[PDB]
């Protein structure tokens, strides 16, 4: 396990690739493993990328990304929910009942 | 425990050359209109060392050398460094600390004695300016 | 031997000598080569009164790192404004930038990473000085000189 | 620089080999030979 | 008098000891006593025994403390001819240390400094330190779970350079200097019965880079991910010989530098080494002036070990092993 | 002139250092290689000497020079020892060989320093010392 | 004239080596010379010393070439009575790829050939590469940070077999077969000094079983996760002695299938071991005819190792360990 940071991102047809730095390596990295959510942020934005080796086989390495830590939501107690990767006032919040959807503008269809 | 007598040794000498510099020293205990004329007196000496080490390096190309000038800029372009004896003796004895390790033998004679013949004058201030400086 | 002669005369000459004894020469007479030179400048930090303070501060600006040339005070000083006289790590004209804005490369808890070059420039910076350069500069020491 | 007084056995290295060479045809010099002795002067003077 | 040794399990004062090897060095954490006793067995009358695996001992040298710390193990052996003897081993008091597994409760120190979770990784077997190098700062400091006493502070001290040994009371020195105290210049042709000297090229190293992470509050990204990185340099090997020795904790810039020079000393102090058999029988930490013109030694070196060995028919000779003069 | 004292002085050493690694099948042949190495470093420090353009490279060269001449005269007359042996009358190859050393398989290495028919060479046999 | 071996420290023809010892193996990627000088001292006149630590060697064999690569250490010993010897150490030049540790900026060779990925593993030190098997393409390289330039190599021609070993000029041979250059027909009671042959039973493996993962460009699933496998045999061993040694880079049916060979062939090497010991002192990859009749040898084997020993009262003796006629 290891944290790297973030450079690009090249999205194949087998999935996402990143292009972590911390040391420059993969200009093509395995992947992002995508538990049902995903992101794109611009090339060089501050995040950490945790490489997941295979085996110790450096070979392969599998990627999770992590949204920018100035940009998560400090969740109240007994929340919790979806956000914007990038903006942590956007949100689709489950709280004691309020399936709550925070922005000015929704679009059905 | 035979002595090695091939050899001399400068420590002792050092140490007691530093209290009796301290003894002497205290540009906060000295009358106010003579206190800039004791610390000029004193970065002027350090100047003299520091033209002593340029003047025996010569062709020395490391880094070292580089960094030594620039620490010895950098000592001497500060105002407040020479007023507390501290500060004066540490810079006074690397100076000459690294004035040896420059060079060995007979290429350090001329420059050490024209440091004796500098340092071989008397105070003209009075009390204890005077022996300050 | 006529030419060793020739030689032996030849070395003791400025203009034609290996650069090691050129320079034992012009040590002789005063003439020394000049070294190198760090950049150098001030720079203008604030943050929360009486945060405290180490002398591993390193300074990024654009793509140089500065350290501290002067002591580094204890704590921060009442007013919240700190201005230090920094120099360049590296050695070289490569440190010198006219720059303003900048940043601090270890994070300090109470002072913000934003600081600011006071003043703007980074003077200072130059190489190490070659042998033809000292030759020529050396030459120009004992050679009669109108105007001088 | 690159230009001093050379070793001694290297100065006589090289006048035996130069005697050798351009006036004795390459034979070797044998010592206690009148070229043994011409060489050995010979070096004393460029030493002195 | 020659007589060196005085040894007491408690009190008693060894009069029988065949042979004795008593061992100091700054490498390790400890040292190493072996007694040699005779211990005769007349099987009709009544014989008694000494189960100590646990009692105690020192090791007076030459009317002075050498030793401090048959802890170690009782060895009695048997033979037809020659045998009947007894060989005790006694470890340094700062043993446990060694063999443990630790038993703090927590498991993670917070805002705490390198002194102080080592006080607290020692003082739970009573093993007062000497620490008399400085205070550095770290904010995270997790303990792997039950690791070793020793291994633990090992890693604490290896990553700000800081001796770990044991002096002749019985406590842990942690030091970054030498002790001082210097002493007896053996010359070639005066006292050593025997020298080997080794300065070898395989142990040695040009540029040593330090990269990390930041351990800090708060800080994360480029400046924790990017930033932290050193290249000192020993200015005395030759050739490129580069490598990268990783750090493990709070990757400062002191701290990278630190790890750094800690490392171009250990591998600077294997790259020239004197052991010396000298006479008769206080040099943990000395430096000496030492005279081998033969190799080519004129200079003041540090004796990294000391060896007292004895044994009543031709011995009583001192093994140092001494530290380069760069 | 730089560019062409370069060319011929590295071409002249490289040259002498061809001629060493390959063995002397005659002295006369040795010492021939070796006159035209010192012919050609003496052409150039004369060159190097002209009106004092260079001193001290004429003096390098003088010092290579001697450098090659006591190699190449050491390699001429002393790599193989060369004698000259007589033999009564011109005699095969493998009786020379055999007389010689005791070893008829070494008949040829006595082709590539004689000239003369394999049937008959001699009355005088260039060979190695015993 | 006997004389085998003139070595040159740069120039310097010992003459006053007392012994010497000098091994070449495929096993490894150097050698290792070892000379004994005299080095006396006279305590009154002046003395002069060689700190090479560094210097370069060679050791032209009975008028050839055998290594090339003072570097190792310096040992100079003493004692009274037979003291002032000078032991000299020297590895193969290629050795930093060995002690050093990789600083190559990138670390992540992306569509190379393990080929390229040696080259430039190696020409950080100046170590003219021989390479002699083939080209091998694979998608991801990434070196462990810093790892060591001599486990990564080995690491990148263990998994398509390449031997990995020095020759005599002084320059890494990566081959795939042997070097040809048969030679003498060594038989029992011609020239064989001493004999061991030593066919063991518990280094054989029946099936090599090899595993792993796809590392390709957009494989995944199944044809990345399940496929890759592969199950080579030694129809020679015997019963069910099954292995599974697993892959770590690229999994193709090939990739396997060498990887598995390359151990079915080191396994195979290591089954019938020959030790020769013959008298006087070209054999690094050489095949000769053996014929030891009594162990049943009558069969063409390659010599693994080659080790000339001297010592001025009895020896000139080479010791050859062979590969085995399966």
């Amino acid at each position: 396990f290891e944290r790297h940071v973030f450079k690009g991102i090249e999205h194949t047809d087998t999935g996402a690739l990143v292009s972590v730095k911390g040391s420059g390596t993969q200009e093509e990295d395995v992947p992002v493993i995508n538990s049902g959510y995903g992101f794109t942020p611009a090339a060089d934005t501050e995040l950490e990328v945790f490489l997941h080796g295979d085996g110790s086989d450096a070979s392969n390495k599998f990627a999770t990304m992590t949204i920018p830590r100035n940009k998560q939501r400090k969740w109240p107690e007994g929340a919790g929910g979806v956000q914007h990767p990038f903006n942590a006032d956007k949100f689709v919040q489950f709280d004691d009942d309020s399936i709550w959807l925070k922005d000015g503008k929704f679009t059905l269809g | 425990l035979v002595g090695n007598l091939v050899a001399l040794a400068l420590a002792p000498i050092i140490t007691a050359t530093e209290g009796s510099f301290k003894r002497h020293f205290s540009p906060d205990n000295i009358r106010y209109y003579n206190t800039e004329a004791v610390v000029s007196t004193m970065a002027q000496a350090v100047t003299q060392v520091q033209n002593a080490y340029l003047a025996i390096s010569g062709n020395d190309t490391s880094q070292d050398k580089w960094t030594t000038v620039r620490d010895f800029r950098n000592v001497l372009i500060d105002e407040f460094t020479f007023y507390s004896p501290a500060n004066a003796w540490n810079v006074l004895r690397n100076g000459f600390a690294i004035l040896d390790a420059a060079a060995t033998g007979s290429d350090k004679f001329n420059v050490l004695r024209n440091l004796i013949n500098w340092s071989s004058t008397h105070s003209d201030l009075d009390g204890e300016s005077g022996d300050a400086e | 031997f006529y030419a060793f002669g020739e030689q032996m005369w030849r070395e003791r000459d400025p203009r034609f000598a290996c650069c090691e004894n050129l320079v034992k020469m012009a040590a002789e007479r005063g003439v020394y080569p000049k070294p190198a030179q760090f950049a150098q400048g001030y720079v203008r930090m604030t943050g929360t009164p009486g945060s405290a303070l180490n002398q591993g501060l390193r300074f990024q600006f654009g793509n140089q790192t500065y350290e501290p040339a002067s002591v580094v005070p204890d704590q921060l000083p009442a007013t919240g404004i700190l201005v230090l006289r920094v120099s360049a790590v590296n050695p070289g004209p490569s440190g010198n930038a006219r720059v303003t804005d900048g940043t601090l490369v270890t994070p300090v808890p109470g002072i913000s990473s934003a600081v600011t070059a006071y003043g703007g420039n980074f003077c200072g910076g130059s190489d190490e000085e070659e042998c033809e350069q000292f030759r020529t500069r050396y030459l120009q020491r004992l050679q009669y000189q109108p105007r001088f | 620089c690159t230009i001093q007084r050379p070793d001694p056995q290297d100065l006589r290295n090289d006048i035996a080999t130069r005697f050798s060479t351009n006036v004795l045809g390459g034979a070797p010099i044998i010592p206690e030979s009148n070229e043994f002795y011409v060489v050995s002067l010979e070096y004393a003077m460029q030493e002195e | 008098m020659i007589k060196p040794m005085r040894i007491f399990i408690g009190g008693e004062e060894l009069v029988t000891y065949t042979s004795a090897q008593l061992q100091r060095t700054k490498k390790q954490m400890t040292g190493s006593l072996t007694v040699e006793i005779f211990l005769d067995y007349v099987p009709t009358k009544p014989t008694i025994v000494n189960a100590v695996r646990g009692k105690e001992i020192l090791v007076y040298i030459m009317g002075e403390l050498a030793f401090t710390g048959a802890g170690g193990d009782v060895s009695v052996n048997f033979s037809k001819g020659n045998g009947y003897s007894v060989t005790l081993t006694a470890r340094g008091r700062t043993k446990y240390l060694i063999d443990s597994s630790q038993t703090h409760p927590t498991g993670f120190f917070k805002n705490t400094s390198d002194k102080k979770v080592i006080e607290t990784l020692v003082k739970e077997h009573n093993v007062v330190l000497q620490w008399d190098a400085e205070e550095i700062d770290e904010p995270k400091v997790t303990l792997r779970d039950g690791n070793r006493i020793y291994n633990e502070i090992f890693e604490r001290c290896n990553q700000n350079c800081h001796f770990a040994y044991e002096t002749r009371d019985g406590k842990l020195l942690i030091t970054d200097g030498t002790n001082g105290t210097v002493g007896e210049d053996i010359i070639l042709g005066y006292n050593i019965l025997d020298f080997s000297a080794e300065q070898s090229e395989d142990q040695a190293n040009s540029q040593i880079t330090v990269k990390g992470h930041r351990t800090q509050k708060g800080v994360w990204g480029n400046d924790a991910i990017v930033q932290p990185v050193q290249t000192v340099a020993d200015s005395w090997v030759g050739a490129n010989i580069p490598l990268t020795i990783q750090h493990y904790g709070d990757a400062t810039n002191e701290g990278l530098q630190r790890r750094a020079k800690f490392e171009a000393d250990r591998r600077a102090a294997e790259s020239k080494s004197v052991s010396v058999t000298v006479f008769h029988v206080w040099d943990i930490g000395t430096v000496h002036y030492v005279e081998i013109p033969p190799e080519g030694i004129f200079d003041v070196l540090e004796c990294v070990s000391l060896t007292y060995t004895v044994d009543a028919k031709s011995t009583l000779e001192t093994k140092l092993e001494l530290a380069p003069p760069p | 002139n730089a560019i062409f004292t370069a060319v011929r002085v590295l071409s002249a050493a490289y040259l002498a250092k061809a001629y060493t690694e390959t063995a002397a099948t005659t002295v006369n042949e040795g010492l021939t290689q070796y006159d035209l190495i010192a012919a050609v470093l003496e052409q150039e420090a004369q060159i190097a000497k002209d009106d004092c353009h260079d001193n001290e490279f004429f003096l390098q060269i003088r010092a290579f020079a001697v450098d090659v001449a006591r190699v190449m005269v050491n390699r001429a007359y002393n790599s193989p020892s060369l004698i000259v042996y007589a033999f009564p009358g011109t005699v095969h190859g493998l009786v020379a060989a055999w007389e010689i050393f005791g070893d008829a398989k070494r008949s040829r290495d006595l082709e590539a320093r004689n000239n003369g028919s394999p049937w008959a060479v001699g009355p005088k046999i260039i060979s190695e010392r015993v």
